[PDB]
DNA sequence: CGGGAATTCCC
DNA sequence: CGGGAATTCCC
């Protein structure tokens, strides 16, 4: 017996996006699709499934927290046919695809501001798993909500039908440090030997002392240099000592491309080309 | 040639923070350029020419051309009201001020405080023309303490607490001592003419904090310039910085490069990639023995030199 | 009792 | 927008 129901064809890019505070509106920088990739911008989307026979469907994007609690996340989901958190478009399948949420943003409070917000939430009719009342706020990451997709249709009658809701992959944000897609800009010298222990300077974009690790890579190979957190220069430049490889005294030399690897959730950055020597 | 204050050991001048209200003055205190590692040394002032007893306050005031209130605030023990008031002078006429906190009111909350400082002072002595508008002074004083005064000029306040927050530079303040001698009864009433500090930077401010050539990349490169090096450092704004190389040749003259890079090849503010000078002298064989600082081009503040090495072809 | 770094606000 | 200044928070 089928059923009605939605689906995310297209996860909102997990990592990347800025939120932004009421005192900045809006941007020129709008929430992207998991592919994407700067020649094929694509965003967000989903699809309805098993639709026709209704002459208009309704969904509704907004953001919820992200662990079991899933109750109305604090920040609000910003842009076209808004207004609180939550972009609503009404729809008729004979097209159905859910265009995908173009300019969709993320508008963060204050870690003060949670309580009223939220609240003034619930107060507004907006849970799509509804919480409670006796205290609503412990622990909340401003660093990282989660969109969720709802949609209902009335027939014949108007009683409306609600078709169970749908999460998203995690949005984290990009100011959130730890929770931020790691990069390395320049880098000391891409030359040096194989042998190890050759100082190479790196110039990353934000990353916390005490949890960012750098490792170079190779066939299936691993190897990860050694620094102490007093050689991580205010985030932005760790300078380390290079590492040996797979024991080797090949003349020929190879790709052993590095890259910057939480310890934390091991994230990465994209690879860096650096290759050995001889000895 | 009577009655006089005088500083003896002027503020630091670089390197305090200012913390904000939010962060607790429970943080540190302001020392004296002396202050060194192992021998504290604060601000000390003495009076001279008069060796009885007295009391001698301290107070916050604006820098440059004209000598308003500020609207950050000293704290400490004998302070209150952001204005510390040492006594000294039974026996001994010099005197120190231990812990001293500089506040750092929100560039917000500015004009209020300074409205509420000038008012405040719009009913005694020393506090008249030379603080808010030179226009009055009709007040220096009178004997009692007027009340709250009327109206225009319970405005013509009001319109100098304004034209000064709009001028008032936060991250820079000079203390303002003033000696008050007991003019009978005991009392102190008898108050010798002031003193201004040397100016004080907030090290939290981008624009005056120390400089620090915290471990660069390469400390010697070739005669031959364009030499591509990286090097950590505190914060520094891309457009006011500079890397000058230099050497002082025998008693002809005072050599100097400077490092080449775009406001983009600053990373992030700590970081500069650049790519050395020519030296002095290119066709030499023998290496060069040269110093590298980072300088600041609006205050020429300058690092400590790391030598450097130049060597040729 | 200082200093690093995270959060916000601004250009 | 992304970089930094302004203000906080945290160890």
């Amino acid at each position: 017996c089928p059923r009605p129901y939605l689906v995310i064809t297209e996860q909102p890019k997990q990592r990347g996006m800025r939120f932004r505070y009421e005192c900045e509106g809006r941007s020129a920088g709008s929430i992207l699709g998991e592919s994407s990739t700067e020649a094929s911008k694509t965003q967000p989307a989903i699809e309805l499934r098993d639709c026709g026979g209704l002459r208009e469907v309704e969904v509704t994007a907004c953001l919820v927290w992200k662990d079991w609690p899933h109750r109305v996340h604090p920040h609000s989901l910003v842009g076209k046919d808004c207004t609180d958190g939550v972009c609503r478009v009404r729809l008729r399948p004979h097209v159905s695809p859910r265009h995908s949420f173009n300019n969709l943003g993320i508008q963060c409070v204050r870690k003060k501001e949670i309580e009223a917000a939220i609240e003034r939430k619930i107060q507004l009719g907006i849970d799509p798993y509804n919480a409670g009342s006796l205290k609503n706020h412990q622990e909340v990451d401003m660093n990282v909500v989660r969109i969720c997709f709802q949609a209902s249709y009335r027939d014949q009658q108007g009683h409306l039908h609600r078709m169970d809701p749908i999460l998203s992959e995690p949005v984290y944000d990009k100011k959130s440090t730890n929770t931020s897609e790691l990069r390395i800009c320049r880098i000391n010298k891409e030359s040096g030997p194989c042998t190890g222990g050759e100082e190479l300077y790196l110039l990353c974009d934000k990353v916390q002392k005490e949890d960012i690790s750098v490792v170079f890579s190779t066939a299936s190979w691993e190897g990860r240099a050694d620094f102490s957190q007093a050689d991580v220069h205010r985030q932005i430049a760790i300078v380390f000592k290079t590492p040996p490889y797979e024991d080797l005294e090949i003349s020929e030399p190879v790709t052993v491309n590095v890259f910057l690897q939480r310890l934390t959730d091991g994230v990465c950055s994209e690879p860096l080309p650096f290759t050995y020597l001889p000895r | 040639d009577g009655p006089y204050l005088q500083i003896l050991e002027q503020p630091k001048q670089r390197g305090f923070r200012f913390r904000y209200v939010c962060e607790g003055p429970s943080h540190g205190g302001l020392p004296g350029a002396s202050s060194e590692k192992n021998k504290k040394s604060y601000p000390q002032v003495k009076i001279c020419n008069y060796v009885g007893p007295a009391k001698v306050i301290v107070q916050l005031v604006t820098n440059g051309k004209n000598i308003h209130l500020h609207a950050h605030s000293l704290v400490g023990k004998h302070c209150e009201d952001g204005v510390c008031t040492v006594t000294a002078g039974p026996k001994d006429m010099v005197v120190g001020f231990a812990n001293l906190g500089i506040l750092h009111v929100t560039k917000k909350k500015v004009f209020e405080t300074l409205e509420a400082r000038m008012t405040e002072a719009c009913i005694r002595g020393y506090n008249p023309g030379l603080l808010v508008h030179s226009d009055l002074a009709y007040l220096q004083a009178e004997g009692g303490g007027d009340r709250q005064l009327t109206d225009r000029e319970k405005e013509i306040i009001r319109q100098a607490a304004v034209q000064q927050t709009k001028e008032m530079d936060l991250s820079v303040v000079r203390l303002m001592f003033t000696a008050f001698l007991p003019d009978s009864t005991g009392s102190f009433t008898r108050r010798l003419e002031p003193v201004v500090s040397d100016a004080i930077y907030d090290s939290k401010a981008p624009n005056a904090s120390n400089l620090k050539i915290v471990r660069m990349d390469r400390t010697a490169g070739c005669v031959t310039g364009g030499e591509e090096i990286y090097l950590l450092c505190d914060k520094v704004q891309k457009d006011d910085i500079q890397i000058r190389f230099y050497e002082e040749e025998e008693n002809g003259g005072v050599w100097e490069g400077f490092g080449d890079f775009s406001p983009t090849d600053v990373h992030r503010q700590f970081a500069i990639v650049f790519k050395t000078p020519k030296y002095k002298d290119v066709n030499i064989t023998k290496p060069a023995s040269v110093f590298v600082q980072l300088r600041r081009k609006s205050d020429l503040e300058t690092s400590e030199p790391k030598p450097f090495l130049y060597y040729p072809e």
